[PDB]
This record gives C-alpha cells, structure tokens and sequence, in this order.
RNA sequence: CCCGGCGAGGGGAGUGAAAAAGAACCUGAAACCGUGUACGUACAAGCAGUGGGAGCACGCUUAGGCGUGUGACUGCGUACC
RNA sequence: GUAACGGGGCUAAACCAUGCACCGAAGCUGCGGCAGCGACGCUUAUGCGUUGUUGGGUAGGGGAGCGUUCUGUAAGCCUG
C-alpha cells in the first residue's frame, strides 16, 4: 500500500517509510499515544484495488508511531541594508519524526 | 628521514630557481647531474651541491647508495626578502628586495 | 601606463604559462663513458679525433 | 664503478 | 525522503520525425521546441538537462503568416566593422534553408549552455525523403 | 587599565572568516570577504532561499500540466475539476504522482474529467 | 665524520626534559609564496554569491538515497562605506 | 548594429465586447516556533496553557544584554 496526509503540509507518499514532520504542541517524547492520524490514503494506492480519490469509506488510516520528536537544523538568516545591519536573527520549529503504522 | 640536504638563503629568489628544480623531480638521482650539469644559467648550480650534499647525506644518515635513491621532493620556500636602497633621481622610492630562498630536496626510493 | 585593480594570483601564472624550462637530450661519442655536450666531443679529457688540445 | 659512482671516485680522490 | 524530481543526466532520449511542408510556419517552432525541452512531457524535471530528438524536414515550405514572407528580415552583423549590418527577405532567404527560418527555434529557447546544444538535437535537411540523410535508425 | 585588543583580534575574525566555500581570492582569502561576501550570502539565501516554494511551485504545475494535458485537457480545466470536489481534493508536490505512479495519475485525471460539469 | 671552495649553508653524531630549544634561538597568528592530494576546468559572458542540484572523489546505515572536499548544469542576481 | 513589441515569433500570439478556468507577491490562509502587549483558565513573586494582538524602518528616543584588563572575592579554585 502507498499513502497521503497533511496537517500543516502534505507530506505523506512512502509505505510507513519513518519521515519527518512537525509535533504535537507540548513537547514530544518517544514512546508514543497511538495516535492514528486521520483519512485521506488514495485507497493506499497499491492492489488491484488502487482505488481513486481516498476514502472507499470512511476508517481507512494509520497509528502514530514517534518516531523521535525532536531536532535542531540551524539557517544563519540574517538581513541588511545601508545604514544598519540587523544581523542577528534564527528560528527553526523544532520537529518531530514518526515511522507509522501502515495503511 | 629518508636523507635531507637543505641550503638556507644562498640568495637568488623564488621564481628564478623554483624553475631549474622541476626539471629534477619524478625520475632522478643518477639524472641529477646531467640534467643540471647541461642546463644553463646560475639558478642551476646551487641545486647541484644540495643534490651532490643530498646523495653523501645518504651515504651517513643513510646507508643507502648512490645509483638508487629517486628525488621524491623538492621545493623552494621564500627566503628573507633581504632589503636594501637604491639612489634613482629626486630618490622618490627604491624598495629593491634582494630577495632569497631556502632549498631542501629529497632522494630516496620506489 | 598603470594598471586599475589588482591581477590576481590567478593571473599570476596566467601569463607563467609558459616557460617552466625543458632540459635536454644527450648523447655520448665513441670515447667518454657518456658525456658530449649535444655537439662538442669528448668532455672526459677532451677530443673527438685525437689530439683535441691535450689527449692521447 | 657504475657512471655516477665513477664521477665520484674519479673526483673524491682529485682529493686525496 | 524529500520530494522534487530526479534527472538522472538524462537517461532517456528519441527518434521523432516530422514533415514541416504543411503550411504551419513558427508556431511549429513552439511544439517544436517545447518538445525540445519537454511539453507533452509530463516527466523528467527540466530546468536542468532533459532533451527529446526531433527531425524536420524541407521546410522550403511554410506558407508564413500573410504578407511577411516578402518583408520579413534577419540582419547578421559581422562586427568586424567596416559598417555591416546584412538585411535579407524571407523570401531571399528561404533560398537556403540552413541555420534559419528552421532556427527561428533556437530563440525560444534557454539559451547558454543546456539550452545550448539541447538545440543541435533538431536537425533540418531542405527535402524530407530521398536526402533525408540523417540515421535511418527508427523514428515516428 | 589595559586591553590589548588584539585576543577578541581573530576571535572576532576567524569568526566569519570561516566562510570559505571557495568564494575565491581574499573573498575568502583577507577581509574583503569581509562582510562584501558573508554579508552578501547571508541575504541571498534570505530570499533566494524563501524564493524556493514559487522555485518548486511553478516546478510541479509545469510537470502537472504536462500530465493531464497528454491524458486530453490541462493545468487550467485540470484544477477546475478537481477543486469541484470537497473531501475528493488533494495539492501539487504530489500531484507529482504523475512520474511515479502515472495510472494513480491518470485516475485522478479520470476523477477529475468526469466531475467536470 | 660526511657533501662544500680549508666558504656560505646543510646532513650524521654528541648535548639535553626538549635542538619541533641551535644561537638570524621562548610561544610563533595574519597578510603573502611554494610542494602533496581530491573534485572542478579549454562553445564559454557580468560584484562571482544564492536555490536547486548530477556526477566523481570519499566515509556510511544487515536498503531505508546519509556525512565530506567537489560542484556540470539551470531560477535570481550590478561589493561596501 | 536589427535597435520605436525586449526578444523568438503571432494574421492572432492584434483590436472591440463577453464569459468561465488557471498562473501569479513576503498580501491573506494553513501549520511549528520568537518577542512586546490587553483578556480566559489556573495557579498563585510567579508562571504557564491558551488567547485578542503588535514587531518594514535612516536622524534620534527608550530597554535588555555580550565579551576584553584590572579588583576584592582569595593562602579559595584549575594547573606540569
Ligand atoms: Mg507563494
Ligand atoms: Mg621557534
Ligand atoms: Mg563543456
Ligand atoms: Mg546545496
Ligand atoms: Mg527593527
Ligand atoms: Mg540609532
């Protein structure tokens, strides 16, 4: 089976696959919740039943999997001008990764 | 070491002899004469007693003998930049470096 | 009669191209073990013939 | 004495 | 992992081949050179190399537009001065089908390297069959 | 009382100095560099980075153009089926699909063909 | 002691914790110049970096498309004061 | 030196009218984070979850910092 799902941006494609991502919103841990996200596989993608637009019903998802939730990164970032050179400036959002559960 | 034999100033620049030495290089040691002892100028002489000191360096901090060896390095490094004044007319300036180099070439073996 | 920036180390050898000397390709005479300048004889006493100035 | 060995010995001893 | 597509360096190429006689003037050009780079192709990312051979054929007919087949001009320009400039009619030059009127392409194209000889893969010739001279090798 | 400025000396230097992608000359050699080199990278990829997401943008609705127009129809109509379409709609990045898995593609051209009004 | 011109200078050997401490001598940065090796480079236009990004050189994960020098090619794009 | 569409080229790829589709900016939106600032919950110096919101910027105003040397700290502590 193949996949696809967003919630901030659609990266989904591979198989489980374990790819990056975003968070939760109080700060990930490892273990896990098993927290299936929700719907959106194009029927997964792979079969003779490679159905078309996602949902041949509703209940068709996935399970958490925490990957490891974290992760620096680091981008210098820091304008110019002049007369003034407000260099001084980084923010990354931190990330958290998932290895999830097939379709 | 594998036999050094340096000079130390000896005076006549960079350029003028980092030429003469890459003639010599890759095959050598026996060639190490002839191929100094025709080619002409000055540069190419202060190379043929580094290269003549190089090869009895062998024959004392090294046993090895002189048929052998190969000249696996040499290089020519900027010595002190020996300064001094020249006249010229009204005098505006007369940086006239006298310019020297160090030596060090190296022999020996596949 | 003066130049405006600065020509480059790049530069430097750009024009060095060419010279990095060649050598030779010699040969010996009959008679020395393997001297001869390209055109003068023996330089082992010196001769080609025989009595080249001081010889045998 | 082998060429190079020989323009030694042949001066070493334009030496002695 | 992450997206975008893969180029291999190329790694795919063809073999088409087309008539050009039929009065279709320049805007084959487009298809012409979309299909250089590729249109209809919905794969191999562009952008950086791709290609897609093509072969035209006589050219030496191509009704163009309405009147400009008699005005129409190319201006050279040898600039080893002496003053150049060289006007020439379509009409004059469509008295040589080379390098022109057939590379009214290599101008709606990238242009510099790539775009450079991702050109050459055109190939002109002023007669399709009899010379079309070019490999035989298989085309559509 | 002193300060022998001259410890923060490289300390601060070095610091940025250290931006030898070659860039070349002292532009990565002195202190030409300087900022006229560091300085300048570090704008460029301020935008000609944030630049990327129109740079890969317009990369995909070339290749999903390409696509659906060689299955009959375009990136215009294309899109206009597709949106008419709530939970049945999905984005481009993906809809990069069609190099990967053209029938998956060539579905979804059908999905959206026949939506069409 | 050895090369050398009864030179410079240098190689061994001795000293000594150390001579990478040799007297132009403590530490020994920078500008600047060489020798080694790897990628790049002889249809190619510009403040020379940025975003891509292949490929090679290299270390890698009992794939999972990784680190490193490199950087063909292609979107922008005229240092500062 | 074409050189008075930017060009290649367009008899539509020009013009009038009409209409749907789409491309398009840092705008807006989504999403993870930063700070200043009014509110909700909670605890409770507080904060912190959330939340309304604001952060282009020369002259200059104001507010936090960074590190260099010396000083008690200290015959303390690192240190062959
Ligand atoms: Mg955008
Ligand atoms: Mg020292
Ligand atoms: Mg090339
Ligand atoms: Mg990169
Ligand atoms: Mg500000
Ligand atoms: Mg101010």
């Amino acid at each position: 089976m193949y996949a696809v799902f967003q919630s901030g941006g659609k990266q989904h494609r591979v198989s489980e696959g374990q790819t990056v991502r975003l968070e939760k919103l109080d700060i990930a841990t490892g273990e896990t919740v098993e927290f299936a996200e929700v719907l959106m596989i194009a029927n997964g993608e792979e079969v003779k039943i490679g159905v078309p637009f996602v949902d041949g019903g509703v209940i068709k998802a996935e399970v958490v999997a925490h990957g490891r939730g974290e992760k620096v990164k680091i981008v210098k970032f820091r304008r110019r001008k002049h007369y003034r050179k407000q260099q001084g400036h980084r923010q990354w959002f931190t990330d958290v990764k998932i290895t999830g559960i097939s379709a | 070491m594998e036999t050094i034999a340096k000079h130390r100033h000896a005076r006549s620049s960079a350029q003028k002899v980092r030429l003469v030495a890459d003639l010599i290089r890759g095959k050598k040691v026996s060639q190490a004469l002839d191929i100094l002892t025709y080619t002409n100028k000055k540069a190419a002489v202060l190379v043929k007693k580094v290269l003549e000191s190089a090869i009895a360096n062998a024959e004392h901090n090294d046993g090895a003998d002189i048929d052998d060896l190969k000249v696996t390095k040499i290089f020519v490094d900027e010595g002190p930049s020996m300064k001094r004044i020249m006249p010229r007319a009204k005098g505006r300036a007369d940086r006239i470096l006298k310019r020297t180099s160090h030596i060090t070439v190296v022999v020996s073996d596949r | 009669a003066v130049q405006q920036n600065k020509p480059t180390r790049s530069k430097r050898g750009m024009r060095r191209s060419h010279d990095a000397l060649t050598a030779v390709t010699s040969l010996s005479v009959d008679k020395t073990s393997g001297e001869k300048h390209l055109r003068h004889h023996i330089t082992a006493d010196g001769y080609y013939r025989g009595r080249k100035v001081i010889a045998k | 004495a082998s060429p190079l060995k020989q323009q030694r010995i042949r001066q070493k001893v334009e030496k002695l | 992992m992450k997206t975008f597509t893969a180029k291999p360096e190329t790694v795919k190429r063809d073999w088409y081949v087309v008539d050009a006689t039929g009065k279709t003037l320049g805007r084959l050009a487009t298809e012409l050179a979309r299909r250089l780079r590729g249109k209809h192709k919905a794969e191999y990312t562009p952008h950086v190399d791709t290609g897609d051979y093509i072969i035209v054929l006589n050219a030496d007919k191509v009704a163009v537009t309405g009147n400009k087949r008699t005005d129409k001009v190319y201006y050279h320009h040898t600039g080893h001065i002496g003053g150049i400039k060289q006007a020439t009619f379509e009409e004059m030059i469509a008295r040589r089908p080379e390098r022109v009127i057939e590379i009214a392409v290599k101008g709606m194209l990238p242009k510099g390297p790539l775009g450079r000889a991702m050109f050459r893969k055109l190939k002109v010739y002023a007669g399709n069959e009899h010379n079309h001279a070019a490999q035989q090798p298989q085309v559509l | 009382a002193r300060v022998k400025r001259g410890v923060i000396a490289r300390a601060r230097h070095k610091k940025i100095l250290k931006q030898a992608k070659g860039y070349y000359g002292a532009r990565s050699r002195v202190y030409r560099v300087a900022f006229q080199a560091v300085i300048k990278a570090g704008q460029y990829a301020y935008r000609d980075r944030r630049q990327r997401k129109r740079q890969f943008r317009q990369l995909w609705i070339a290749r999903i153009n390409a696509a659906a127009r060689q299955n009959g129809i375009s990136y215009s109509k294309f899109i206009n089926g597709l949106k008419k379409a709530s939970v049945e709609i999905d984005r481009k990045i993906l809809a990069d699909i069609a190099v990967f898995d053209k029938v998956a593609f060539t579905a979804l051209v059908e999905k959206a063909k026949a939506a069409l009004a």
